Order: C-alpha cells, then structure tokens, then sequence
C-alpha cells in the first residue's frame, strides 16, 4: 500500500 | 481525496481475468477470425480496443454472441493481441511483427502500433 | 518467453473498466445492500473478491441478476470496497474503517482485511 | 514497454  | 492505493491490484485483476479466460468462466463473446473462434470477455476486450469498444457500444451489436473479423485478418496475430489483452504481454517476433501491426491497427491498439512501428524502424 | 511487456497496461485496462462502470456500460448484475443498490460487472467483482468468484461459478448462481448481500453489511462500506476494484484507490478514515474491515471479511478481500488489521493496530 |  502507498500513498498515491 | 485522502486515499491509500494497493500498487498490484490492477495487475492481480488481470490476471485473475486471464485465469477465467483459461477456465472458460463468463466468456460471453466468440471472435471469429477465418477459420479460428477465439473466446473472450466483452468488457475486456473493449476496455483493450477502440474497434471493440466501438462495437460493443453498439446499441445492435452489444447484444451478439459471436462477431466476425475482417477475412484480411490474421488468426496468429489476433492470437497474440488477445494474449497480450489478457496478460500485458506482447509476444512479438521478427516472423510476426508485421501481421500483429497490421491486426492492431485494425483492433485500434494504439500502444501496441507505436512499439511495432519502433521495432520496424530499428530494422531498417 | 520472449515477450516485452508494456508497464501501463493492467492500470489502463481497470481505468477504462471504471468508465464502463460509471456510464453503466455492460454492467451485468445488481448488488443490493440492504435499501441501496450498486450496478457492476461480475467479471470485476470475481476477480477482487472470494464471496464473488464462489458465487459466479456457481451452476445456479452464475446466472443470477440481482443478488442480496447479508443484511449486516454497511452499504458505505460496500461502496468503498466497489470503488477500490475498480480503482485500487480504498477511501479508509477512522470513521468509517470498521465497516469496512468487516465488509472486507465478508467479501474475502484478504489485502483489505490486512491493511484495516494494521491501520487498526495503530491506533492502539 | 519493458523486458519483463
Ligand atoms: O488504442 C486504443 C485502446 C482503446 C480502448 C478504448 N476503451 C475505452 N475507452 C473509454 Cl474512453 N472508456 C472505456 C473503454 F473501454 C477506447 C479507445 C481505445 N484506443
Ligand atoms: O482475497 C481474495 C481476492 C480473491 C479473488 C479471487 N478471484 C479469482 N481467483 C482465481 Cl484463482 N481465479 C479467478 C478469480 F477471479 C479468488 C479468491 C480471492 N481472495
Ligand atoms: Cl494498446
Ligand atoms: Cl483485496
């Protein structure tokens, strides 16, 4: 997961 | 907007569509190309082809199970685009270069055309 | 094999499947959440969930067009995961992060389930 | 486009  | 985004998830969907592709599961359309049908998912293959998109917007054709290709088109170079559709990857060779360009002009593929045309170019 | 791969691919292919969705095109079932109900494409939600691919390659299921999820289940919470198979996006806040854990569970999401686990644990 |  990221931050996009 | 304030979300987080799962990097592989639009990889893992596509290869579970390609898994139900392989598993005949949901295939909801026949593509005749000459003598060969090849089995596929409408929604991929117009979220993939401007051709298909185009039909499959169709307020008539939405609703066929089976469409026929252009008897120019090559079964081998459908093959190898429908591969690619499914999977990202393009199996492109010096014996088939020219009949998958030729196909995915006609498909409406414009990212498989542009890396073609720069393989051809190298060539020359 | 010999196949080059084009990166943007699987992206491109869930962003034009997204603008299927929002223009309600394809779409081939209706999931209803207690009073709400969300159009989508079955391929799309069997490639993303577990509850989903049980239910369509179920004989009697597969052809169903309308199906009701369990009265328990948040239909924001539905909604959030809709929006994350089709985006990869999840809009996770404090206010709204058990619904979805839970809605996640239901659905086997097992990415999901794991990201709330840690968001959670974080908090405490 | 990429090697794989
Ligand atoms: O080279 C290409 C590939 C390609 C795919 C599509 N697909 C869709 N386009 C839109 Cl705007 N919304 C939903 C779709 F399924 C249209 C045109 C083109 N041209
Ligand atoms: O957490 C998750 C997400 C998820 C998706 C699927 N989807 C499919 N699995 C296979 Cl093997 N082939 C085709 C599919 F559409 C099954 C289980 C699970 N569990
Ligand atoms: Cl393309
Ligand atoms: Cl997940």
């Amino acid at each position: 997961w990221v931050i996009p | 907007d304030s979300c987080i985004q799962f990097t592989r998830h639009a990889s893992d969907v596509l290869l579970n569509l390609n898994r139900l592709r392989s598993r005949d599961i949901l295939t909801d359309v026949v593509i005749v190309v000459s003598r060969e049908q090849f089995r596929a998912h409408k929604t991929v293959l117009m979220a993939c082809s401007g051709l298909f998109y185009s039909i499959f917007t169709d307020q008539l054709k939405c609703n066929l199970s089976v469409i026929n290709l252009d008897p120019e088109i090559n079964p081998e170079g459908f093959c190898i685009l429908l591969d690619f559709m499914y999977t990202s990857r393009l199996n492109l060779r010096e014996g088939n270069i020219m009949a998958v360009m030729a196909t995915a002009m006609y498909l409406q593929m414009e990212h498989v055309v542009d890396t073609c045309r720069k393989f051809i170019k190298a060539s020359e």
